[PDB]
């Protein structure tokens, strides 16, 4: 056990291990002595306040350990200042660094076609292969999507992510990047969600602007709706009230993305309008789509790993369980070379 | 989840209310069960302006259910200014049966589970004789009755360019009240719905009751209420319960008594909304008999003092508490009827009544003159 030490920032006391020095701002740089390189610190906001955040952080920790993908962030090394199953209350994660977050550099760089091009052969090449572990993600923004100096880019943030079920918690993602099957039909999605919000940073990080800052989850089916039209009633028949709602508004026409985003890579109109539809069931898969048109400049088939297991993480269990199955799990951690 | 928070609230009503309240005997103190009570206030565009106010009993799921999905069955383009009165009778009654059908369907599976786990218990066996075998069976079945239960009546308003609509289901109330130069005129716009409204009397004999055995037992199973929205007991077990047991059709039914076309051109008062806890406290205090006479002078009196409408209403109900208080408190005549009250609900709605504070000689009666003595008795 490392000799921890303690630093203040941003008024809260970080207790860390050494090997890791120069703390600069959740998460901070800093430089792991024992290796010679700049890494990334996390350290959870709140780890065990309610049941619902202690099993949000006992699957972040679980679900990075078993990604390996040149796209998607694995641990380097997890630690506590805590003794035992008592003093425990912190966990810290610590990653590789980048240098930059998506979300800052489109808030002060226009960008090319092929720039994108690349970005999201990568978010999907990843997607792709965390859909083929039975995980999804859930919240997909320019926040939480990391890239390099070359632009090389993995994707971030597990505190959101679940294996698959047909019941699944209904207040879920950033409302911008919300599926509507968020909204219009609770509880009961799948991961064509995770896609939904692609297409929707696909397009943010093209003309700067987000495609659908409503304000409340009302505003945000309106202006959704607005640029895929109203449903016809092929897909409407939802739920009661959503029903109702929907009535309320007037017709809007689906449009073509042709007129839509002027001066646009043709090629990618093609994919964004097969990306962000509305059914869920006729609409691409990462696989589909990483075989697709757009990156024939890059597609080159861009593996599946194994699956996730669940026993412990699908029962009823308490404040206390939730968090030692937290311990049990960064105790056993095993670094890489 | 609610597909109707984002709707504008009404700038001319304020509410006041108050929890149920036990008083104890070991001098002060109180206690309460969670309150059941609830209402709304809404204005869309349109310029529709709705209002409610609902009494729960048995828990207050249904309450809060019929609160979102009334609403979200007429605040969402199914009302508009121009609606014929035809128009209006029928949007409420297609709106209140939406809510009872799918409450119903709301709890179809729970009870279907219910019966399944009540097969599996030993037939007659007191529950408490019961070995740990059963316990888990047991502690469903309290869970099961917890999200299935409830019952709730209400009375709801709808104003539309000058005409005023009512639609009532139970024992809350609506006054509108006007200013004369003679004074305040009340009337209550709705009728409750009791086994002594000569009205239910005809329909309940319509379906094969005793219209004699039913005005003389006068409760229904824990409550007045001749029409409530939810409740299992008495919309599904009916024919269990007796001298309520050979009926060709529901008892209770969920469905509106619509009141419609009040024109408020040229009327200067308020209109007030209600629930039976409000004027029932004041009936244990001072005697049945003119509560909805005496609760509208308070009002009266409270709109030339407070500052806001949510204060006048809400300075009745605390002034309604503490009569109740102090005749429980004082021993004496009426103190037996006032060892509890029920939730209180009221809701003031203005129709151009003036709010705020900033809004002689005697003769003798025999003259005198300078110049054997007797009175009359009686
Ligand atoms: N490995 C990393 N390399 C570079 N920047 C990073 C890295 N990890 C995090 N960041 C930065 O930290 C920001 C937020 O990181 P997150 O992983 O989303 O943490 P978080 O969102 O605060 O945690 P929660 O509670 O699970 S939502 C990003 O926008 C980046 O700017
Ligand atoms: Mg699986
Ligand atoms: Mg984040
Ligand atoms: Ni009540």
């Amino acid at each position: 056990r490392p000799t921890f030490y303690r630093q203040e920032l941003n008024k809260t006391i970080w207790e860390v291990p050494e090997r890791y020095q120069n703390l600069s701002p959740s998460v901070c740089a800093a430089f792991d002595t024992k290796t010679g390189h700049r890494v990334a610190v996390k350290k959870l906001s709140r780890p065990f306040q309610s049941i619902i955040h202690a099993k949000r952080t006992y699957r972040e920790l679980r679900l990075l350990k078993h990604m390996k993908h040149e796209n998607v962030i694995g641990l380097l090394d997890v630690f506590t200042p805590a003794r035992s199953l008592e003093e425990f209350n912190d966990v810290y994660l610590v990653t590789h660094l980048m240098g930059a977050d998506l979300n800052n550099i489109v808030k002060c760089q226009k960008l090319t076609d092929d720039h994108v091009q690349f970005l999201i052969y990568q978010i999907l090449r990843g997607l792709k292969y965390i859909h083929s572990a039975d995980i999804i993600h859930r919240d997909l923004k320019p926040s939480n999507l990391a890239v390099n100096e070359d632009c090389e880019l993995k994707i971030l943030d597990f505190g959101l992510a679940r294996h698959t079920d047909d019941e699944m918690t209904g207040y879920v993602a950033t409302r911008w990047y919300r599926a509507p099957e968020i909204m219009l039909n609770w509880m009961h999605y799948n991961q064509t969600v995770d896609i939904w919000s692609v297409g929707c940073i696909m397009a943010e990080l093209l003309t700067g602007r987000t495609l659908f800052p409503g304000t409340d989850h009302i505003d945000q089916l309106k202006l959704i709706l607005r640029l895929v039209g109203t449903p016809g009633a092929e897909l409407l028949k939802s739920s009661e009230s959503a029903r109702n709602y929907i009535q309320s508004l007037a017709q809007m026409p689906k449009m073509n993305f042709a007129n839509v985003f002027i001066g646009a890579n043709p090629l990618a109109v093609d994919l964004l309008e097969k990306m962000l539809v509305l059914d869920s069931d006729k609409r691409i898969t990462a696989a589909q789509a990483l075989a697709h048109a757009y990156f024939a400049q890059y597609h080159d088939p861009e593996p599946v790993a194994d699956p996730y297991d669940q026993s412990f993480e699908s029962r009823d269990l308490l404040i206390d369980e939730w968090k030692s199955l937290t311990y049990d799990e960064v105790i056993s951690f095993v670094p890489p070379p | 989840p609610s597909w109707t928070d984002d709707l504008p609230l009404c700038h001319l009503s304020g509410v006041g209310s108050a929890s149920n309240r036990s008083y104890s005997a070991d001098g002060k103190g109180t206690e309460s069960h969670p309150p059941e009570d609830s209402w709304l206030k809404f204005r869309s565009e349109n310029n529709c302006f709705l209002y409610g106010v609902f009494n729960g009993y048995d828990g207050n799921r249904v309450t809060n259910f019929v609160a979102q999905r009334l609403s979200a069955e007429l605040l969402l383009g199914q009302l508009n200014a121009e609606h014929a009165e035809a128009d209006v009778r029928r949007v409420l009654l297609q709106a209140f049966d939406v809510v009872e059908r799918s409450f119903l369907e709301s709890i179809d599976d729970a009870l279907a589970e219910k019966a399944s786990l009540q097969s599996q218990l030993p037939e007659g066996v007191p529950q408490h004789q019961l070995p740990p075998q059963y316990q888990k069976i047991l502690e469903r079945l309290k869970t099961l009755e917890r999200e299935i239960s409830g019952g709730a009546m209400a009375v709801v308003a709808v104003l539309l360019n000058n005409k005023l609509y009512v639609a009532n289901v139970g024992t809350n109330r609506a006054l509108l009240c006007k200013s004369t130069v003679d004074g305040l005129q009340v009337t209550q716009l709705n009728v409750d719905h009791t086994t002594e409204n000569e009205d239910e009397l005809f329909r309940l004999s319509q379906l094969g009751l005793d219209a004699g055995k039913i005005k003389q037992v006068g409760i229904i199973c824990g409550q007045e209420s001749t029409r409530r929205i939810g409740d299992y007991k008495v919309k599904y077990g009916y024919t269990d319960i007796d001298l309520l047991s050979a009926a060709k059709s529901k008892p209770i039914i969920a469905e509106p008594e619509i009141h419609g076309a009040q024109p408020l051109d040229g009327v200067t008062g308020f209109l007030v909304l209600m629930s039976e806890g409000l004027y029932k406290a004041l009936e244990a205090a001072h005697g049945p008999g003119q509560a909805n006479q005496e609760i509208a002078a308070m009002i009266d009196t409270e709109f030339a003092k407070q500052t806001s409408l949510d204060a006048v209403a809400q300075a009745v109900v605390d002034r309604v508490k503490r009569i109740h208080s102090d005749t429980f408190a004082s021993g004496g005549e009426r103190a037996r009827f006032c060892p509890r009250h029920e939730d209180m609900t009221l809701l003031v709605r203005n129709f151009g009544y003036p709010l705020g504070e900033m809004s002689r000689v005697y003769p003798v009666s025999v003259p005198y003159s300078s110049a054997t003595l007797s009175l009359v008795m009686p």
